[PDB]
């Protein structure tokens, strides 16, 4: 039903997001268990390695258009990758690479991530019917990988260890090298210019000097996110500043800033909702027994399962002011479930968190994936750099929301954190409500923009 | 994902046991570990208990006399029972929920050791 190069790409997608999503569903328990951390400190640095995963898109789509090649930079940011997650797995002998290997991942995701999305637009003719349900199937390619991760990686932690999961992250990687690597004749003729030309060893060798760099800065701010804040904030003022000298753009930053919400709530899910799941919800659904950890798996779930009859099934800003309104109730059934279904002893049923994860899934189709395609099409590698900038502060601020939930370490009753989760996911959801109708009101104006 | 308690018997009133609880599969330090004990005809109840990060609980009928504690080298956890008197009679069970949390109810636990019996008589030495 696809192009033959359309497989590949969706395999070596599905493998390097599971290398990351193993990471990002252990990562604050990690913190937390294996580093001592507080709720607090795992939170904001959880915050800032996310921040710095989105905000370094734009420095990969760079070098795979006019540096490398796509497909040499696919290979080099899965090389970059897997020895991330090795260094990880190796900061368990050798606690004080932690904040270099995770460096090390954020700034290889920043080589990546751009360029097989960019890979699978050139496998297709221009306007080739396919190419939307091409798109359908890479975002579950992605959410195959991711839920396959969150399910497993915390059971595997706790039965082998974290430098196991992580060395299984890196495995990943390799063997999404592996795939590409065998299949490399299926993309003879498909990529971007530098892919064609002998590779440039100059270019090359800068490439790899600034990642270095990068690498050792992520490292720094990760450790420092108090002067990761004042950059950041730097940053946006200037990054706000370029957009103006450049009405359709006012559209889309109007709809930048709203997906900045959508981002706070988003980075919720590895942070606070975790720690509810852990601390507030029953680890047995169905009858069976699970790690609360992997509760964060049911956002993918639901993606995987939505987004074929979301594919099938006004326009853009109503279909964010929608997004808006279903994050809005899924913190709003979060608080609900902690004020008035919990159990005498402060637990609650797992299906409100099944409920959660739903609407927050809904909320992510409507805004996160429909928006970048559209957005970015009604806009241009400025506008997609500003977009991962705002992304990255979104992240920041989340976990600096994260940190009102944050439960002292010799808390144990259940009856005590159940408040704070219900007070905090309230407030969410009452303000993510006031920002969707704040939307919606702005519905016809600026659909008259898109005029 | 399967514990093994271990120490129960028998003792006078005013004498002491060590109960010992051991994981198999998992490692025990990702695990807060409820100690329960269930009396002749009498529902299962917490005693108590040690989350994953040292955080402690306790039935007030056994403060100041029992405490849990954590060996987190021998992947192990451990209820010392002092000053044991005869109405702590009972199988006693320890219990594992993953993370920080001490949920008073069976319940909150998934995992279950087979329990050992601790009976602790009225002998007192003849004057
Ligand atoms: C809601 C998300 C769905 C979760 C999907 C989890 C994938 C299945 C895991 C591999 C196969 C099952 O393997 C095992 O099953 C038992 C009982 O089911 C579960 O539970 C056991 O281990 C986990 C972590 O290791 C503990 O937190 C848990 O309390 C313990 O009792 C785990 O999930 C898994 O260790
Ligand atoms: C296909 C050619 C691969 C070339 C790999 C060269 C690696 C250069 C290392 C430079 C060290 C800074
Ligand atoms: C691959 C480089 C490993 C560096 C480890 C640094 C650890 C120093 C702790 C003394
Ligand atoms: C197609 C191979 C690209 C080589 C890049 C590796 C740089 C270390
Ligand atoms: C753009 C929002 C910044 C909020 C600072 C607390």
């Amino acid at each position: 039903q696809q192009p033959r190069p359309f497989f590949m790409i969706f395999f070596v997608e599905l493998w390097e997001r599971f290398g990351y999503y193993g990471v990002q569903g252990v990562l604050a328990v990690f913190f937390v268990k294996q580093l001592g951390f507080s709720q607090e400190q795992a939170f904001v640095t959880f915050g800032a390695f996310a921040a710095l995963v989105y905000g370094l898109i734009s420095i990969g789509g760079y070098v795979g258009d006019h540096l490398l090649g796509t497909k040499r930079t696919i290979v080099l940011g899965a090389l970059v990758l897997a020895i991330g997650y090795f260094m990880t797995g190796m900061s368990l002998l050798k606690p004080d690479l932690i904040f270099i290997a995770l460096g090390t991942i954020a700034v290889g995701n920043g080589l990546f991530k751009a360029n097989p999305a960019s890979l699978l637009s050139k496998c297709y003719p221009p306007k080739d019917p396919r190419l939307d349900g091409a798109f359908t199937l890479f975002y579950m390619s992605i959410n195959i990988g991711s839920l396959i991760a969150l399910s497993l990686a915390p059971v595997i932690a706790d039965r082998f260890g974290y430098s196991v999961t992580y060395n299984l992250c890196g495995a990943g990687l390799i063997i999404a090298l592996l795939v590409y690597i065998a299949c490399r004749g299926m993309v003879k003729d498909i990529g971007s210019e530098p892919d064609f030309r002998p590779m440039s060893f100059s270019k090359l060798l800068y490439v790899l000097l600034g990642s270095v760099v990068m690498i050792f800065v992520c490292a720094w701010l990760m450790h420092n996110v108090e002067v990761a804040n004042l950059v950041l904030i730097v940053l946006s003022i200037v990054v706000t500043i370029i957009f103006f000298r450049q009405n359709k753009m006012f559209v889309a930053f109007v709809l930048m800033l709203e997906a900045v919400v959508f981002y706070i709530l988003y980075a919720q899910m590895p942070t606070s909702l975790n720690f509810f799941a852990i601390n507030n919800v029953h680890h047995e659904i169905l009858g069976f027994s699970i790690n609360p950890v992997s509760f964060q798996a049911l956002n993918p779930f639901w993606v995987v399962l939505a987004s074929p009859i979301l594919a099938g099934i006004l326009s853009m800003p109503m279909k964010f002011t929608l997004g808006m309104f279903m994050c809005s109730l899924g913190f709003l059934t979060a608080a609900a479930a902690g004020m008035w279904f919990a159990d005498a002893q402060g637990l609650t049923s797992p299906w409100f968190i099944v409920l959660v994860y739903l609407f927050q899934s809904l909320g992510e189709l409507f805004i996160s994936a429909l928006g970048l395609a559209m957005i970015a099409a009604l806009v241009m590698g400025f506008i997609l750099g500003m977009w991962f900038l705002t992304q990255a502060a979104a992240f920041l601020l989340g976990g600096y929301v994260a940190t009102f939930t944050a439960v002292p370490d010799n808390i144990t009753d259940p009856l005590e954190t159940l408040p704070v989760y219900t007070n905090v996911f309230g407030k969410i959801g009452l303000v993510t409500l006031g920002v969707a109708v704040v939307m919606l009101l702005m519905v016809p104006w600026l659909k008259r923009m898109i005029a | 994902v399967q514990l093994v308690e271990s120490g129960g018997g028998l003792v006078q009133a005013g004498g002491s046991l060590r109960l010992s609880c051991a994981a198999s599969g998992p490692t025990l330090s990702n695990y807060a570990v409820g100690w329960f004990r269930q009396a002749p005809g009498k529902e299962r109840e917490f005693v108590a208990g040690i989350n994953w990060s040292s955080g402690l609980r306790y039935k007030d009928v056994v403060k100041g006399r029992f405490t849990v504690s954590r060996d987190n080298v021998k992947d192990t956890v451990y209820l010392q029972m002092n000053s044991l008197k005869p109405e702590d009679t009972a199988v006693y069970y320890c219990a594992a929920r993953f993370g920080g949390m001490l949920p008073l109810q069976p319940s909150g636990y998934a995992n279950w050791g087979q329990g050992t019996q601790v009976t602790v008589s009225s002998h007192h030495h003849h004057h």
